[PDB]
């Protein structure tokens, strides 16, 4: 009736009978044949979609814990109670294909995976419906995060423009630098780039532990209001470091371009879509206007700042100032602790 | 009829029935045996104790793991664990009861055939399927495309998945798991005096790491914090009633995952492993794969780990690139949850090896029909 | 004798399936012979064939006497023993030129020492070629791919 | 001013001068106090018999070891021993001679600070350094790369060293050592009828082991041989003229080093411990460690242990591997010999911990330069 199956690496029937093979001799009465106990051996050992798309659809429908009929009503009604930003992206990829619609149209007996597609097909302009709330919810999470970045960079530029210690500090090093480099190619220069302050610690003294920044801080320690109120004014530019304005500007424009493109598609739809989603799209359109308007103010503010430092345009690309200034402030704090430690010990 | 799902791990065995949410029976995967002399004769004695029975009596037993680094080493010991799970924990006859199994990524070819013969012959299971730990892990997170950081007890893995199939060319592997993490804690625990040099005393030091150890965002800041003040100190009570205190050793045990030079390994941290495993894929996919980092396994259940690596990956990734670390609360049993979902699908019954199908092709049939 | 008996028994167990009726099998099959279990669950196919082989002691029980030499040969890879002999020979010949160019005070004591070792290894590598020829017949003896 | 070296061991204190071939003063590290009643009066009586004095009068004293398992606990007893060495055994002034001390690896961090604090304040030494035991053991052989099995009195530790620096991630430690073998001897001596309970009789059992104990090559054959014939039995004379006879107890005592399950421990023997420490190192340097096993410490002097370890390591390492164990005749004083060599070298200067630096970081500077 049934025997336990032992697995062996079967050799081909044309190779195992070759002369070099040892099995050739066994196939002929050339060896002492032995017969096992045959009496005891028997009594002792006795859908239309592809798998890629169909399975991925069921997995997508198994995070809701509802029937396929119920989930179709939510898409038709545009409800977003259980639909999030990431969930919509997976649904956008999982859409009927050219061959899938033809097979369904040519057609319970069909599996539950295609059952949702049939219900989804009955929904008018299902492609447009998913894109409508994807942009609105995404735009809500974009404006509230770009805006603090826009205010932070604008505030940093104004504080940097209105700073009092930098004109005092940049003059002291310039006066000192002329003395240090007298009689050479360097020195006697009217000014220098903002990157100069980042190399102040490279000038070591005889002790090899006190740098040029340490020495100018030692004489600045006598006058606490002078050269020591600077880090208080550098807090805002320091936080602005690492936040480039090119990505945030492109993101606002890219979302607006997609939102404007879908606005025409929504307007071409039935009046039911207009009365409860059209006003949502235009609300986000008007909200972004204040966001890009503030960007022009930042561009105007940084244009003065670009000419404030007397540096060539396209070279002072905003983020360069933020990174250099934060590092300069970071080095300033470290020198203060060392100077204080030197005074006490 | 119902279909059983059995997950075989290096540290724990999670089994049960398909369609539920949590494993019915989760117990450590150990098979202990006595190392002493049985003076009494009245009581019932057994050659070996399997599961949590061995853990309870671990004071007089030596504990041996049938699975090391994901691969099944002691094949006769793992036949006891499956028998214990099917007949003692779940108490359901494996006959007329199709089962499902989860296999580690890059599983050796020989192991897959060995399991098929074990269940089909000894247990007489009418139907059986074999899946992958990383594939089922992404199913339980409500996704189909992403990269899974399956860091269990035996081996840490990074398996990028695309539309339900793993990418074998981009699958990484790091031998920095929970078992290696608790063995490093014992070495540094002697710096204060306490000594644990027994396998039964490894379970005691396992619970100290599980409860008290966490991850620091800045290693230097926490290093200076412990030296400046003793606010980091915590007290733990041993089973015998002694009290032990650990300070800076709390955050230095899980930090080895990000600075593997502490334990002597010359590889890179888990943060760099995901970055390296992401450059082996297509450029267009990298945008999609970067925002789908999905945690899994028990070894990633540390305070401030889903945030520490996001800070690290930010440095390695470009500024324009976006990072989205996904850390579901139930990530300890994610692998089983996906298997329960997969076995309950109506269309999944076509991927089952029928008993009559096995009567034509032997254990080699597992590679087909899969 | 042993490989013929399992082939005869194995055909009986796999009758009516894709496996079975095969003229031979790889040498690794015997490593999986004990995996098949009987009703008792402690008597395997290896145990059963030994029970009938215990009746005929000269058959199937004299095999382990012949397997002691192959058993001892395990764990000794030939990829490090062949490389080591060649690696030392290459260094000796390279230094042989250097000592020859040196003063005769070194040659009278060290040059002849190196030549003695160089000639000794010649019989060592010659036996390696004999092993390669011998194992070539064994590879075709088991009818396994090169 | 010449330097000083003092190897504070668990059982013996070996101290002398830098550059000397042999220690000037080696005495047991025991402090004994009277337990009976001092009926006689008008005679010079002391209550702090330390070292050699306590050994002679051990009949009327309770002998206590200030160091157990390599960790100093009785810190008031250690001050007596250090004062005994500096002023009585050597007759030197601590404030004019720099000192070098030796401390085992994998030791609590608290031990290092206390040892530095005593010497810089109580004795007011001008300079002090602390070096590892196994590092100084290899300097005695003249090498700078090898693996040292240092079985002292309280702890057995294995430290693989490469190019003059230890490998902290590959150091193995075993608590079974010489003292634990002495206590196991008294346990089996009661089998024949001899009872040793007093701490004064503890030293007698120690001297029985130091003379009549050897390591059997084949335990199964040597146990069968011992029961077969009385050719293995020797005799020892107690201090009171009584004679005892031991048969197979001669080799069963040091066999525990290779089968630690005899005294109830679970860890493997020294042969397997040494093998496990090699695989923790890089595969490109295991050629330099498998042929440089340099034993040290007193406990490594059982006859036949060098042959036994070579046989056991051979069965573990690959057959083509070369295994060579160096067993210098002077391995008892190897740790001191390396210290005497190191202190004389001019390179060791500019590396002292002077007084002007100790107060900068307190007793925590010992970790800065160690
Ligand atoms: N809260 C926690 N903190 C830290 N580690 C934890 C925590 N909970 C569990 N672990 C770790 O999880 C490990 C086992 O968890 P898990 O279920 O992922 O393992 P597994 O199933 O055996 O793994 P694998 O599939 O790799 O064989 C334990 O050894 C422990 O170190
Ligand atoms: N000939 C010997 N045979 C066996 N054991 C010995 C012998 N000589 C010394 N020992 C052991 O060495 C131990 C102490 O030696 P040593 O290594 O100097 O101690 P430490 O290194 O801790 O100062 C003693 O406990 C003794 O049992
Ligand atoms: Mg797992
Ligand atoms: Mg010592």
């Amino acid at each position: 009736l049934r025997m336990k199956k032992l697995n062996w690496q079967k050799l081909p029937s044309n190779v195992a009978r070759e002369h070099n093979s040892m099995w050739a001799s066994l196939s002929s009465p050339d060896a002492e044949a032995v017969e096992p106990d045959f009496s005891s051996i028997e009594r002792l050992f006795s859908t239309f979609l592809d798998a890629k798309k169909s399975l991925n659809l069921n997995i997508f429908l198994k995070q809701f814990k509802c029937s396929n009929e119920e989930v179709a009503a939510m898409i038709r009604a545009g409800d977003t109670t259980k639909f999030d930003v990431e969930v919509l992206k997976q649904l956008l990829k999982l859409l009927p294909e050219k061959h899938e619609i033809e097979n369904l149209r040519a057609f319970a007996k069909l599996a539950s995976a295609d059952h949702f597609y049939l219900l989804l097909l009955a929904i008018p302009c299902y492609q447009l419906r998913i894109e409508c709330m994807l942009l609105c919810e995404g735009a809500a999470a974009v404006l509230d995060m770009v805006r603090p970045k826009a205010q932070l960079v604008l505030a940093a530029c104004e504080s940097l423009l209105t700073s009092r210690q930098l004109p005092i500090f940049c003059q002291l090093i310039l006066r000192i630098g002329n003395f240090l480099n007298y009689g050479s190619h360097t020195g006697d220069a009217d000014g220098f780039k903002i990157s100069t302050l980042l190399k102040l610690t490279e000038t070591k003294s005889q002790q090899n532990r006190v740098t040029l920044l340490h020495h100018v801080l030692e004489e600045a320690e006598k006058s606490h209001p002078d050269l020591l109120q600077l880090p208080r004014d550098l807090e805002q530019p320091s936080q602005a470091a690492g936040i480039n304005l090119e990505i945030i500007r492109s993101e606002a424009s890219s979302n607006l371009k997609k939102l404007l493109e879908t606005e025409r598609k929504v307007s071409a739809s039935v009046a039911e879509v207009q009365e409860q989603y059209t006003e949502r799209l235009q609300a986000s359109i008007s909200a972004f206007r204040a966001l890009d308007e503030l960007f022009e103010a930042i561009e105007q503010k940084q244009r003065e700042l670009a000419d404030y430092l007397c540096e060539d345009a396209q070279q002072l690309s905003l983020e360069d100032t933020f990174s250099t200034m934060k590092a300069f402030r970071d080095l300033f704090l470290r020198a203060l602790k060392e100077n204080k430690d030197r005074k006490e010990q | 009829t119902t279909a059983l799902v059995c997950d075989n791990g290096s540290g724990l065995v999670k089994a049960g029935f398909a369609g539920d949410d949590a494993p019915r029976a989760v117990f450590p995967s150990i098979v202990g045996r006595p190392r002493h002399q049985g003076v009494m004769v009245g009581m019932g004695q057994k050659d070996s104790y399997v599961g949590d029975e061995a853990q309870s009596k671990r004071g007089i037993l030596t504990l041996k793991y049938p699975i090391e680094h994901g691969i099944i080493t002691n094949w006769d010991d793992m036949e006891k664990i499956w028998h214990h799970t099917f007949y003692n924990e779940l108490r359901v006859a494996p006959e007329e009861h199709p089962t499902l199994l989860t296999e580690a990524p890059l599983n050796p070819k020989a192991n897959r055939e060995k399991m098929t013969q074990i269940m089909f012959e000894t247990f007489n299971v009418p139907a059986m399927y074999v899946a992958i730990q990383a594939v089922l892990s992404l199913y339980a997170s409500g996704r189909t495309t992403g990269i899974v950081l399956d860091s269990g007890d035996g081996v840490t893995h990074n398996v990028p998945i695309y539309e339900g199939y793993a990418l074998p060319h981009a699958i990484m592997r790091l031998d920095l798991a929970g078992r290696d993490l608790t063995d490093y804690l014992m070495k540094i625990l002697t710096e204060r005096g306490y000594s644990f040099v027994t396998t039964a005393e490894r379970e005691i030091v396992r619970d100290i790491k599980e409860k008290l150890c966490y991850v620091a965002l800045d290693f230097e800041n926490e290093m200076a914090t412990a030296a400046s003040s003793s606010s980091l100190e915590k007290s733990y009570e041993l089973p015998d009633g002694q009290v032990i205190t650990i300070g800076n050793e709390r955050f230095r045990c899980p930090e080895t995952l990000f600075q593997p030079s502490f334990i002597g390994m010359e590889s890179a941290g888990i943060h760099e492993t995901t970055y390296n495993s992401i450059m082996k894929c297509d450029i267009d996919i990298r945008k999609d794969l970067y925002a789908n980092n999905v945690m899994s396994g028990g070894t990633t259940m540390y305070p401030g780990i889903a945030d520490r690596m996001q800070k690290e990956i930010t440095a390695l990734a470009p500024s324009t690139m976006k990072i989205k670390i996904i850390a579901p609360p139930e990530r300890k049993y994610s692998v089983w949850i996906g298997g329960s979902i997969l076995a309950s699908l109506s269309t999944f019954q076509q991927m089952w090896i029928t008993k009559q199908e096995y009567d034509e092709a032997g254990p080699s049939i597992v590679h087909r029909k899969c």
